RNA sequence: AGUCCCUCCCGCUCGGGAGGGAGGCACUCUGGGGGGACUGCCGGCGAUAAGCCGGAGGAAGGGGCGGGCGACGGUAGGUCAGUAUGCCCCGAAACCCCCGGGCUACACGCGCGCUACAAUGGGCGGGACAAUGGGUGCCGACCCCGAAAGGGGGAGGUAAUCCCCUAAACCCGCCCUCAGUUCGGAUCGCGGGCUGCAACUCGCCCGCGUGAAGCUGGAAUCCCUAGUACCCGCGCGUCAUCAUCGCGC
């Protein structure tokens, strides 16, 4: 099976565990005094609040392809509670982003397709696909209805 | 071990909250200054409160009385650049209140324009006041 | 929340599922011709009987019910005490929050007693329904309060109506629950207590109805 | 060969189609190839303005709207006909505009 | 306490704000069990329907000709 | 031989594909099976549950949808896959069922939104200002 | 020019701005130097209220325009 | 979508999935031309006429639904401060330019709105799905510096091609548990930026800190009949910068 198979959170949240394994991924020096995004009004609560964003961004350049800084800002975004004032739809930060794709092409998940963005290498798809079936391997047990696919 | 009223440079804090809000009351530190110092410090701001044996607490004292030297950054700080010398500070609760005192007594001396609204208790950053800011009693005519 | 329940795929056309209602039994005969209780899987007809006269009859009872929840409380006359506007955090639209408190609803409604919760939801709405009102007619000249005889739709309207005000206002508020103030409604009405507030309101409507026959 | 690509567009509708035909029945008569006339999105100018000159009185508006047809037609280049489209003589509310690939 | 009616034929708009109607009943089971009388309904009525009253003797007061 | 059917709803077209197989049925790519909001799943599971596990277990159907929200596109998958059953198996004592349960399953909705008008434009066509008397 | 920054030169004399009608004094001292020159001559003279008239209320609107 | 090659992934493959490129207008789409609904067909009122009720079949039914187009006249209604214009005053000025101030002043009465008074919720991490419109004095993909506002480079676009443009209410998981609170964010201190010939009077944006009234509203009064009211976000206009507004989705 593939990562089309399985609901998304469940799949982020088995991958993010793997994912403090490998070297490269590792926190920066200003990780514990940063907010994600200036519409954002308080700081994150977990402490591995790091491979859940990178994990996050894997999958998201699997199914996702060619795909650009200036476009993972627009996906992180959310609403603004600005005083008095209506809400409104603002965009991301960019550091916490631009590392973790830094990191993942250190890595060997991910390479720097010219001109137009980032693609996810085979090694990443092997690396994804592995644990979606892991994890599907299970999912069936309760749900005997996914035994077809 | 277990405790029910703690003290930290001055006000006393709670002891059945998690670490985060029993410093929020500190005059001089929020929510986000107070996770940052727990992180920093080396425990967690889930504890409860009471669980915080004592040597922690020179810890915080410390840490709360110059933080820009134990990793807290200088762009997170209650007043970067003082006035007086361009060290960057981070005051609490006895102190602060002087602090912003005398700098409103400053603008009180040369009598700029910033200082003679503090003086009549007016708006102070060009708000319109012809419909709100009513502060005051109603007046009568004729009935 | 348990990841059987979060994924929950019947193989039967019951309502929402899970309940049967081949068995309940209506017993007034007035009120028989217009509690629908179809087979009807889902209960979400997107709004097309609101269109052509009487044709809310053809409705299942389940849908009448979620509709009459989906509302944000008393917005110009107060309910016991206190207007309640409750706008941008009320549940005008959204149809999801709706259906869900009502499956939870009838949970519990299932574990507390031990019966079909539809069969107490229409015991509900018998003992609150009344059958009198007044009104003030004009008779060559004057008018005066006479008493009158609701018709049986407009009875069901008023039941399901005040079973929705008297579940919305002990969640107001106050520590309890929303689905759970909507059991320890339906289970005093479905009793004749008079710690309930739609069969209180059925009692002082006829009571000042009959008091100027 | 070199596909001519012609664009034609104009405000009037019917006067557009007579063009259309034309071309058309050049290509035809001669010996070519032809994609038929392409309908392409209408884009459709919108104005909205308040009628009255002072300020007294309800508040009522306008809506001026104008509408401009395009086209698109492909066709192969023989000077036969290449020539042929030369002497076409569009009308005075419509562009024309030649170009190869 | 709990006396049926079967309506049969309706007859008009009364109230000072038309809300009322008058209707022509048949009772069903009790005292009367056959009696045809007259009574104003709130809400809204069909014929065939079945209407729960308490008295059977009230007999409202005819309308103005129907019309 | 393969079929495939058209459904739209208030700005949501669906087009599926029709085909004999073990049963399965995918959405966009997503397993019928997994859809969160459980309101929307019962949604386009009520002609395959209408007609049962012995034809719902001979047939594969593959849609996509583009446009509208999570409940203006289920129930264009629904149209499109009640307008493919009924061609497959293609008989009519099925078909009726189809009209007794739900009419529109084979009609769909001719209801779109209205314009908006001049007194505040942005809330909606008949809803306006408050009156201000003295 | 109300906009000029005071700079340690002006530090020790007097000079004049122009507040809309006449000019003004300012003798620059220390703690003034980042300000603006413009801010330390006022514009607006400072109000002092007098009492509501035939209008100031809904019942003295009528009531006089016969 | 159905065929044909190549590359790559998973239970190691029987089966399933993702990209390319070759070909095709099947389906969606765009837009020119025709069809379709007429009280036409049955039953009942009314005369047997005008017409009105109910039922079929139908994608649609009884002006099919929503808009454009406002008669003869009146209102001594508004506009001479959009242009045109008669009479009377200015005519070295009441004409024409330039610098600085005001229209942004505040014991107070009122009209229209925005945010709340919490659980029909607040925070933190993940998962979902739109349409109208606009861009050459301008729209900016992609890469790299910054914690954030932003900064240095810079493809492609005179347009169904490139860009604005992976919307919010919605769902799952954990903390809070009925408190002036993890509700509410006015008011103020210090530090970093953008537009501009010029940000004090009087522009907008960011980070840390302080944390006011407010616990559902007296007599009164407003808007709405179906994809309509309510709830949530988006785009144009005005524009060198600034939307609690107007007009559309
Ligand atoms: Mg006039
Ligand atoms: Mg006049
Ligand atoms: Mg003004
Ligand atoms: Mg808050
Ligand atoms: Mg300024």
């Amino acid at each position: 099976a593939t990562v089309y198979d399985v609901p998304g959170d469940l799949l982020v949240e088995r991958v993010a565990q793997r994912l403090k394994e490998i070297p490269e991924i590792k926190p920066p020096e200003w990780a514990p005094f940063v907010k994600t995004g200036r519409h954002k009004e308080r700081l994150p609560e977990q402490e591995d609040w790091w491979y859940y964003r990178v994990a996050s961004i894997l999958r998201r350049v699997y199914l996702d392809g060619p795909v650009g800084i200036e476009r993972l800002r627009t996906y992180y975004g959310g609403r603004k509670n600005r005083g008095h004032a209506p809400e409104r739809f603002y965009k991301a930060g960019g550091s916490i982003i631009r590392k973790a794709l830094q990191q993942l092409e250190a890595a060997g998940f991910v390479e720097k397709v010219p001109g137009k963005g980032r693609v996810i290498t085979p090694k990443g798809r092997s690396f994804l696909d592995k644990i979606a079936t892991e994890l599907k391997k299970e999912l069936e047990e309760i749900i005997p209805e996914l035994k077809k696919y | 071990d277990f405790r029910h009223i703690v003290r930290v440079a001055g006000v006393d804090l709670d002891g059945n909250k998690q670490l985060r809000w029993a410093l929020t009351a500190i005059k001089g530190v929020g929510i986000n200054f107070a996770t940052m110092v727990c992180r920093v410090a080396g425990l967690d701001p889930f504890m409860k409160a009471g669980y915080l044996t004592d040597e922690q607490v020179k810890k915080i004292e410390e840490i709360l009385q110059d933080p820009v030297a134990h990793g807290i950054p200088r762009w997170a700080v209650n007043r970067p650049k003082d006035y007086e010398t361009g060290r960057d500070l981070h005051l609490i609760t006895a102190k602060l209140d002087m602090a912003i005192r005398e700098d409103i007594m400053r603008l009180r001396r040369i009598r700029a324009y910033r200082g003679i609204r503090h003086e009549l208790g007016l708006p102070v950053r060009g708000q319109r006041t012809r419909s709100n800011f009513r502060r005051g009693q109603t007046v009568g005519v004729s009935r | 929340k348990p990841l059987s329940e979060r994924f929950f795929i019947p193989h039967e056309i019951k309502v929402m599922g899970r309940w049967s209602t081949e068995d309940v039994e209506v017993r007034d005969p007035s009120l028989k011709p217009y509690i629908n209780l179809e087979p009807r899987l889902l209960p979400h007809t997107h709004g097309r009987h609101a269109k052509k006269h009487f044709g809310k009859a053809n409705v299942h009872i389940v849908e009448r019910l979620i509709n009459k929840i989906m509302r944000s409380g008393g917005s110009h006359y107060k309910v016991a005490g206190h207007f309640m506007r409750r706008e941008h955090r009320s549940l005008n639209s959204k149809k999801v929050k709706a259906y869900e408190v009502v499956k939870e609803a009838f949970k519990i409604i299932e574990k507390r007693t031990g019966k079909n919760p539809i069969q107490v939801l229409v015991w509900a709405i018998e003992n609150a329904a009344p059958r009198e009102d007044t009104t003030s007619v004009m008779f060559g000249g004057i008018r005066y309060h006479v008493a009158v005889d609701i018709s049986p739709m407009r009875r069901l309207d008023v039941a399901l109506r005040n079973i929705a005000l008297g579940a919305s206002a002990k969640c107001y508020r106050t520590k309890m629950s929303f689905a759970e103030a909507l059991a320890e409604e339906i289970i005093l009405a479905a009793n004749k207590d008079p710690k309930s507030y739609a069969y209180s309101k059925k009692l002082e409507i006829e009571r000042i109805a009959e008091s100027s026959r | 060969m070199q596909k001519a690509r012609i664009k034609l567009a104009s405000t009037n509708v019917r006067s557009l189609e007579e063009v259309a035909n034309q071309i058309k029945q050049i290509a035809e008569r001669t010996g070519v190839r032809m994609s038929g006339p392409i309908p392409l999105p209408t884009k459709r100018i919108r104005i909205v303005t308040r009628k009255s000159p002072d300020g007294e009185g309800s508040a009522t508006f306008d809506r001026w709207e104008l509408r401009i047809h395009k086209r698109l037609i492909d066709i192969e280049a023989d000077e036969r006909a290449m020539r042929q489209i030369m002497r076409i003589r569009v009308p005075e509310d419509v562009t024309i505009e030649i170009e190869l690939i | 306490e709990g006396y049926p009616a079967e309506v049969i034929e309706i007859i008009g708009r009364t109230g000072t704000t038309g809300d009322v109607t008058q209707v022509k009943v048949r009772i069903l089971e009790g005292r009367d069990k056959g009696r045809v009388i007259r009574r104003n309904v709130r809400g809204p009525v069909r014929v065939g329907d079945i209407l729960i009253l308490r008295e059977t003797e009230r007999e409202a007061r005819e309308i103005k000709s129907r019309r | 031989r393969i079929i495939q059917t058209t459904g739209k709803r208030k700005t949501a077209i669906a087009r599926a594909v029709i085909r004999e197989g073990k049963g399965r049925v995918r959405i966009n790519g997503k397993p019928v099976e997994l859809v969160e909001p459980e309101i929307a799943r019962f949604t386009i599971l009520e002609p395959l549950i209408l007609a049962g596990e012995e034809i719902w277990n001979s047939v594969d159907i593959d849609v996509k949808v583009q446009g509208g929200g999570f409940m203006g596109q289920a129930e264009a998958a629904r149209i499109a896959i009640a307008r493919a059953l009924v061609e497959w198996t293609g008989d009519m004592n099925l078909k009726e069922k189809f009209i007794k349960y739900d009419r529109t399953m084979l009609v769909g909705d001719p209801r779109r939104t209205e314009p908006h008008k001049p007194n505040r434009s942005t809330k909606g066509p008949r809803a306006k200002r408050q009156k201000s008397y003295r | 020019c109300r906009d000029m920054i005071v700079l340690p030169e002006m530090v020790g004399l007097t000079i004049y701005v122009h507040n809309g009608k006449e000019f003004v004094p300012v003798e620059i001292k220390p703690e003034m130097i980042g300000h603006y020159l413009g801010e330390f001559a006022p514009t607006r003279k400072r109000v002092q209220h007098g009492a509501p008239g035939i209008g100031a209320t809904r019942s003295s609107m009528f009531v006089a325009v016969k």
